[PDB]
C-alpha cells in the first residue's frame, strides 16, 4: 500500500546499490562479460552497460529512475554511462549517517552540494589546454574509442570523417558553439563499396528512388520547390471516407481529381523548376503531370527536413501550389545527380559550399559492416563534439578521481561542524573508479590503492594514474588516456544530483 | 436478525475513523513547510510523480475510506475559497480527532466535545483579530526592505542585502492601480525580468516602463522617437485569405494575375489610413508585408511585425490605449483615429547582449516596470531571476490582503496559552474539550521544527515561554510576537523579519478544521447493504 519513514531511504539504497553492483566489472578495457538468459533460451554475452540494463526489467520505482537518468546521459554524451551509475551507487552506499547516526537528510544533502562545488573547481585546476588546429593531436584523443573495433584499419580516414563533420555543424559566430549531430550531421547507410569509399558530403541527401526514366540527370543550377499541400483528390473538411466501388462514382471523381491536380500542377510547371519536393504524398495522377516537364518527383518528406533543404539551396516554403512564386528557386545549389550508387537511386541536392549542414555517406560491402561502422562513427563524433566545446582535457585511468579526493580531504580540515563527516565520505566514494580498474587486472587492490594515495600527496595529482592494460602505476603524460573535461563535469554533476533525488524521497504512496 | 449487509457500532467505529484520518495526515505531515521533502506518487501504469506540494498530493492521492473522503473534499473548499493552507487544515483536523478519541475513553460524551470546539474556535477568532496588523510600512517607515531580505537570504542572491531588495520594493509600489472602487491589489505579471552577463553582478538596474523584445526590421526605421502616439492593431498587413483551412482554387490563369493585384492594391489603401494617423510607433501582431516596410521609411515611422499577443495586452495597459481587433467596421476599413492611439513621451531602444529590447518610457498611466539583471555567469543570474520573483510575491501578498498576521507558528502558540486559561472560566464539562483544542494547535510549530532538522521539544518550549510572558504583563521587557526560524533553528521575531500570512488564511483554516472534526465525530454507526 504505502511505505514511509527511514525504510524508504533504506530501501532506495539497496535498490540503487544492487543495480550498481552489476556493472562494476563492466568498466575499463578489461571489462568482464555478462550473460543474460532469455526466456526462450537465448544468450547474449555483450559487456555494454547500456544494453544490459536496457533488457533488465526492474520492479522498484527508484531503480527505474536510476536507469532512465543513465539513458538520458547517453543521448547527450556518448561516454561515461557506466561511470555515472557506479559513482551514484557508491555515494548512496554509505548508510552509517542515515541510520546509525540518525542524521537528518537535509543535513547530509547540504554536505553533497558543498562538495559538488569544490569537486568542479578542482577539475579546472588540474586540467590542460588543447590545440584543435593539429589533426594529429585530435587523432590521439579519438583513438581511445577506436581501439578494438572493425574501423581500426581506415580509422585514419574515419577520424577525418568525424572531425570535419563536427567542425561544420559547429557555429563559432554565436559564441555558444552549438552543435547538433542528429540534425545537420545526420548520416545514412549506403549499400555498396568499401569503408575507404565513405566520404563527407556538403548538403542534404534524399534516399528516394527513381520510379520512371524521365528526370533531370545533371543540372548546373538546380531549381528546388518546397510546398506544404499534397497533390490528390481534394478532401472535404469532414471525416467522410472515400471508397471507390460503383463505376458511376469512378468517372465523377476521376474527372474532378484530374481537374484539381492539373490546376495545381499547372502553376508548378509554369516556373519550370528542376525538381518538386512536396511535404505530403503525391498520387499517381499527379506524377503524370510532373513527368511531362521532365523533372524529379519527391514525396513523403517532413518539416524539419524541408527546413534543411530550404537553407541548403536558399529556397522558400509556400503554403499551397496555387500560391507559388518566382521567389522560390534552387538558385545557388551545386548540381542535381540522380546517378545510381549501390543498386539504389539517390537524389543529390548538394553543393560545394556549407549551408549550415552536411551529409555523411557510409559505404560497405554488406549490411553487417554498415551497422558496425555507423555506431562506431556516431560515438566518435560525440567525443569530438565535447572536446571542441571546451578544449581542455583531464587525466584518466583513476587519476582525476584520486586528484579530487585529495583536495576534499585537505579542505575538510578547515570544516567545523557535524557536516564534516559526510563531507569526507564523498572523497572516499570517488575511489571506486580506480578500484574496479585494478580488480579487473587481478592485482592486489589494497596494496596498489594505498601506494596510489601517497603519490598524489607528494607528486602532482595530474599524473600517476592506474594503467588499465598492465595493472601497475604510470603517469598520464606518457599515455593517451586523457579524457575530455565536458564529459567529466556532467559525470559528477549528474551522479550527485541522482543521489540527492533519492534521498529527498521519504515516502512512496500509490494513487491515480 | 436477517439483513442484506453488515452493521457495526461502538467505540471501534470512531476509532477506525480517527485512525483513517490519521493516515492521511501522516502522508502530508512531513511535507509541510518550504523545507518539506519530496514524495513519489505511483499509478497503476507504473509512472511516478514527485513534488513537495501538499495540495497537489491530496488531489492525486487515492484512498477509499468513508471518513477519508471527507478530508479530501475539505481541501477543495479551502483551495477554491482561498488556495493556501490546505496542508495545515488536514494536519490540525487529525490532531483534533486524536485528542477527542482519548476523551471518549474518559466517558466524555461527543456532544460535550463538539460544544467545546465551537466555543474554542469562536474565542480564537476574537483573540486573533486583536493581535492583527493592518497595511503599513508604505510611508514614513521602512522595515519593508527587510521583508524580502529574509526570503532572499536562502539564495546566492542574498550576498548584497539592501542593494537587490531595494529594487523589489520600488517595483511593487509602482504597480499599484485601483481598477475597482478603491480596491487596489497588485496584479501578478507586470514587471518583465531578464538577465545579462555583463562585466559584473553589481550592474542590475531598475527601469520604469515596459520591456518589449522585438526588432526594428530594416535599418531605414529610426531606433528612437519622441512621438506620443502609440498604434495598437491586431490586423495583419500581410496577404489576406479566406481561411487557413479553406483554400480557394483558381481555375482561370488570367484570374491568378488579376487577384495578385487585389491584395497589393488593398494594402495601398490600408497604408494610407495608417499613415494618416501620424503615429510613428506601430505594433502589428499579424505581421507586416515586405512592401509595406518601404512606406514606413518614407514617413519615418517605427513599426514592428509579429508582435506577441501577450505583449500588446501589457502595452495597452502601459500606454493606456485600446487594442484594435480589425479594421472591419462592417462597412469599410477604418483605423479609428484618435481612439486606438495611445500616449507616451520617449521611446528608445536599449542595447542588450544578443537581444535588443524596445523600451517605452514615461507613459500617461502604466503602473508597471522592468528590471534587467546584469550578472556574471548564466548559472549565477538564472537563480537570481526566480529569486526576485519569489520574494516579490512575498512582499506583494502581504501588501494585498491588507490585514496580515505573523506566521511561523506564532499564531498557534499564542492561542494555546490564552484558550487554556479561558477553559477554567467556563466549566460545565467544557474544560477538557477546550483544553485539548489548545494542545492540538501545537502540531503546527511541532511539524515545522522536525522538518527543520531541529529538536521539536526545545523549540516549542522556548516558544511557549515567550508568549506567556506577553499575557502576564504588557511591559515591553517581555517578548511579544515571536515566531520560529527554520534556517537557524531558533526563536525569531517575525514582525521585523517580514514573514507574514493573510488573516483570512488563518481564520478560515481553523473554522474548516473544526467542522471536519465535528462531522467525522458525529458518526456513531456504520451500516452496509
Amino acid at each position: 500500500k504505502r511505505e514511509s519513514g527511514r525504510k524508504v531511504q533504506s530501501g532506495n539504497i539497496n535498490a540503487a546499490k544492487t543495480i550498481a553492483d552489476i556493472i562494476r566489472t563492466c568498466l575499463g578495457p578489461k571489462s568482464m562479460m555478462k550473460m543474460l538468459l532469455d526466456p526462450m533460451g537465448g544468450i547474449v554475452m555483450t559487456n555494454d552497460g547500456n544494453a544490459i540494463l536496457r533488457e533488465i526489467q526492474v520492479q522498484h520505482p527508484a531503480a527505474k529512475s536510476m536507469i532512465e537518468i543513465s539513458r538520458t546521459q547517453d543521448e547527450e554524451v556518448g561516454d561515461g554511462t557506466t561511470s555515472v551509475i557506479i559513482l551514484a551507487g557508491e555515494m548512496l552506499s554509505v548508510a552509517e549517517h542515515f541510520l546509525e547516526q540518525q542524521m537528518h537528510p537535509t543535513v547530509v544533502i547540504s554536505a553533497y552540494r558543498k562538495a559538488l562545488d569544490d569537486m568542479i573547481s578542482t577539475l579546472k585546476k588540474i586540467s590542460i589546454p588543447v590545440d584543435i588546429s593539429d589533426s594529429d593531436m585530435m587523432l590521439n584523443i579519438i583513438n581511445s574509442s577506436i581501439t578494438t573495433k572493425a574501423i581500426s584499419r581506415w580509422s585514419s580516414l574515419a577520424c577525418n570523417i568525424a572531425l570535419d563533420a563536427v567542425k561544420m555543424v559547429q557555429f563559432e559566430e554565436n559564441g555558444r558553439k552549438e552543435i547538433d549531430i542528429k540534425k545537420y550531421a545526420r548520416v545514412e547507410k549506403i549499400p555498396g563499396g568499401i569503408i575507404e569509399d565513405s566520404c563527407v558530403l556538403r548538403g542534404v541527401m534524399i534516399n528516394k528512388d527513381v520510379t520512371h526514366p524521365r528526370m533531370r540527370r545533371y543540372i548546373k543550377n538546380p531549381r528546388i520547390v518546397l510546398l506544404d499541400s499534397s497533390l490528390e483528390y481534394k478532401k472535404g473538411e469532414s471525416q467522410t471516407d472515400i471508397e471507390i466501388t460503383r463505376e458511376e462514382d469512378f468517372t465523377r471523381i476521376l474527372q474532378m481529381e484530374e481537374e484539381y491536380i492539373q490546376q495545381l500542377c499547372e502553376d508548378i510547371i509554369q516556373l519550370k523548376p528542376d525538381v518538386v519536393i512536396t511535404e505530403k504524398g503525391i498520387s499517381d495522377l499527379a506524377q503524370h503531370y510532373l513527368m511531362r516537364a521532365n523533372i524529379t518527383a519527391i514525396r513523403r518528406v517532413r518539416k524539419t527536413d524541408n527546413n534543411r533543404i530550404a537553407r541548403a539551396c536558399g529556397a522558400r516554403i509556400v503554403s499551397r501550389p496555387e500560391e507559388l512564386r518566382e521567389d522560390d528557386v534552387g538558385t545557388g545549389a551545386g548540381l542535381l545527380e540522380i546517378k545510381k550508387i549501390g543498386d539504389e537511386y539517390f537524389t543529390f541536392i548538394t553543393d560545394c559550399k556549407d549551408p549550415k549542414a552536411c551529409t555523411i555517406l557510409l559505404r560497405g560491402a554488406s549490411k553487417e559492416i554498415l551497422s558496425e561502422v555507423e555506431r562506431n562513427l556516431q560515438d566518435a563524433m560525440q567525443v569530438c563534439r565535447n572536446v571542441l566545446l571546451d578544449p581542455q582535457l583531464v587525466p584518466g585511468g583513476g587519476a582525476s578521481e584520486m586528484a579530487v579526493a585529495h583536495a576534499l580531504t585537505e579542505k575538510s580540515k578547515a570544516m567545523t561542524g557535524v557536516e564534516q563527516w559526510p563531507y569526507r565520505a564523498v572523497a572516499q566514494a570517488l575511489e571506486v573508479i580506480p578500484r574496479t580498474l585494478i580488480q579487473n587486472c587481478g592485482a592486489s587492490t589494497i596494496r596498489l590503492l594505498t601506494s596510489l594515495r601517497a603519490k598524489h600527496t607528494q607528486e602532482n595529482c595530474e599524473t600517476w594514474g592506474v594503467n588499465g592494460e598492465t595493472g601497475t602505476l604510470v603517469d598520464m603524460k606518457e599515455l593517451g588516456i586523457w579524457e575530455p573535461l565536458a564529459v567529466k563535469l556532467q559525470t559528477y554533476k549528474t551522479a550527485v544530483e541522482t543521489a540527492v533525488l533519492l534521498l529527498r524521497i521519504d515516502d512512496i504512496v500509490s494513487g491515480h | 436478525l436477517s439483513v442484506f449487509g453488515d452493521r457495526s457500532t461502538g467505540e471501534t467505529i470512531r476509532s477506525q475513523n480517527v485512525m483513517a484520518a490519521a493516515s492521511i495526515a501522516n502522508i502530508v505531515k512531513s511535507s509541510l513547510g518550504p523545507v518539506g521533502l519530496d514524495k513519489m506518487l505511483v499509478d497503476d501504469i507504473g509512472d511516478v510523480t514527485i513534488t513537495n506540494d501538499g495540495a497537489t498530493i491530496l488531489k492525486l492521492l487515492e484512498v477509499e475510506h468513508p471518513a477519508a473522503k471527507v478530508l479530501c473534499e475539505l481541501a477543495d473548499l479551502q483551495d477554491k475559497e482561498v488556495g493556501d493552507g490546505t496542508t495545515s487544515v488536514v494536519i490540525i483536523a487529525a490532531e483534533l480527532l486524536k485528542n477527542a478519541d482519548e476523551l471518549v475513553k474518559q466517558k466524555i460524551h461527543p456532544t460535550s466535545v463538539i460544544s467545546g470546539y465551537r466555543l474554542a474556535c469562536k474565542e480564537a477568532v476574537r483573540y486573533i483579530n486583536e493581535n492583527l496588523i493592518v497595511n503599513t510600512d508604505e510611508l514614513g517607515r521602512d522595515c519593508l526592505i527587510n521583508a524580502a531580505k529574509t526570503s532572499m537570504s536562502s539564495k546566492i542572491i542574498g550576498i548584497n542585502g539592501d542593494f537587490f531588495a531595494n529594487m523589489v520594493v520600488d517595483a511593487v509600489l509602482a504597480i499599484k492601480y485601483t481598477d475597482i472602487r478603491g480596491q487596489p491589489r497588485y496584479p501578478v505579471n507586470s514587471v518583465n525580468i531578464l538577465k545579462a552577463h555583463g562585466r559584473s553582478q553589481m550592474e542590475s538596474m531598475l527601469i520604469s516602463g515596459y520591456a518589449l523584445n522585438c526588432v526594428v526590421g530594416s535599418q531605414g526605421m529610426p531606433k528612437r522617437i519622441v512621438n506620443a502616439k502609440i498604434a495598437c492593431l491586431d490586423f495583419s498587413l500581410q496577404k489576406t485569405k479566406m481561411k487557413l483551412g479553406v483554400q480557394v482554387v483558381i481555375t482561370d490563369p488570367e484570374k491568378l494575375d488579376q487577384i495578385r493585384q487585389r491584395e497589393s492594391d488593398i494594402t495601398k489603401e490600408r497604408i494610407q489610413k495608417i499613415l494618416a494617423t501620424g503615429a510613428n510607433v506601430i505594433l502589428t501582431t499579424g505581421g507586416i508585408d515586405d512592401m509595406c516596410l518601404k512606406y514606413f521609411v518614407e514617413a519615418g515611422a517605427m513599426a514592428v511585425r509579429r508582435v506577441l499577443k501577450r505583449d500588446l495586452k501589457r502595452i495597452a495597459k502601459a500606454s493606456g490605449a485600446t487594442i484594435l481587433s480589425t479594421l472591419a467596421n462592417l462597412e469599410g476599413e477604418e483605423t479609428f483615429e484618435a481612439a486606438m492611439l495611445g500616449q507616451a513621451e520617449e521611446v528608445v531602444q536599449e542595447r542588450i547582449c544578443d537581444d535588443e529590447l524596445i523600451l517605452i518610457k514615461n507613459t500617461k498611466a502604466r503602473t508597471s516596470a522592468s528590471i534587467i539583471l546584469r550578472g556574471a555567469n548564466d548559472f549565477m543570474c538564472d537563480e537570481m531571476e526566480r529569486s526576485l520573483h519569489d520574494a516579490l510575491c512575498v512582499v506583494k501578498r502581504v501588501l494585498e490582503s491588507k490585514s496580515v498576521v505573523p506566521g511561523g507558528g506564532a499564531v498557534e502558540a499564542a492561542l494555546s496559552i490564552y484558550l487554556e486559561n479561558y477553559a477554567t472560566s467556563m466549566g460545565s464539562r467544557e474544560q477538557l474539550a477546550i483544553a485539548e483544542f489548545a494542545r492540538s494547535l501545537l502540531v503546527i510549530p511541532n511539524t515545522l521544527a522536525v522538518n527543520a532538522a531541529q529538536d521539536s521539544t526545545d523549540l516549542v518550549a522556548k516558544l511557549r515561554a515567550f508568549h506567556n510572558e506577553a499575557q502576564v504583563n504588557p511591559e515591553r521587557k517581555n517578548l511579544k510576537w515571536i515566531g520560529l526560524d527554520l534556517s537557524n533553528g531558533k526563536p525569531r521575531d517575525n514582525k521585523q523579519a517580514g514573514v507574514f500570512e493573510p488573516t483570512i488564511v488563518k481564520v478560515k483554516s481553523l473554522k474548516f478544521a473544526t467542522e471536519a472534526a465535528i462531522t467525522i465525530l458525529r458518526i456513531d454507526d456504520l451500516i452496509k447493504l
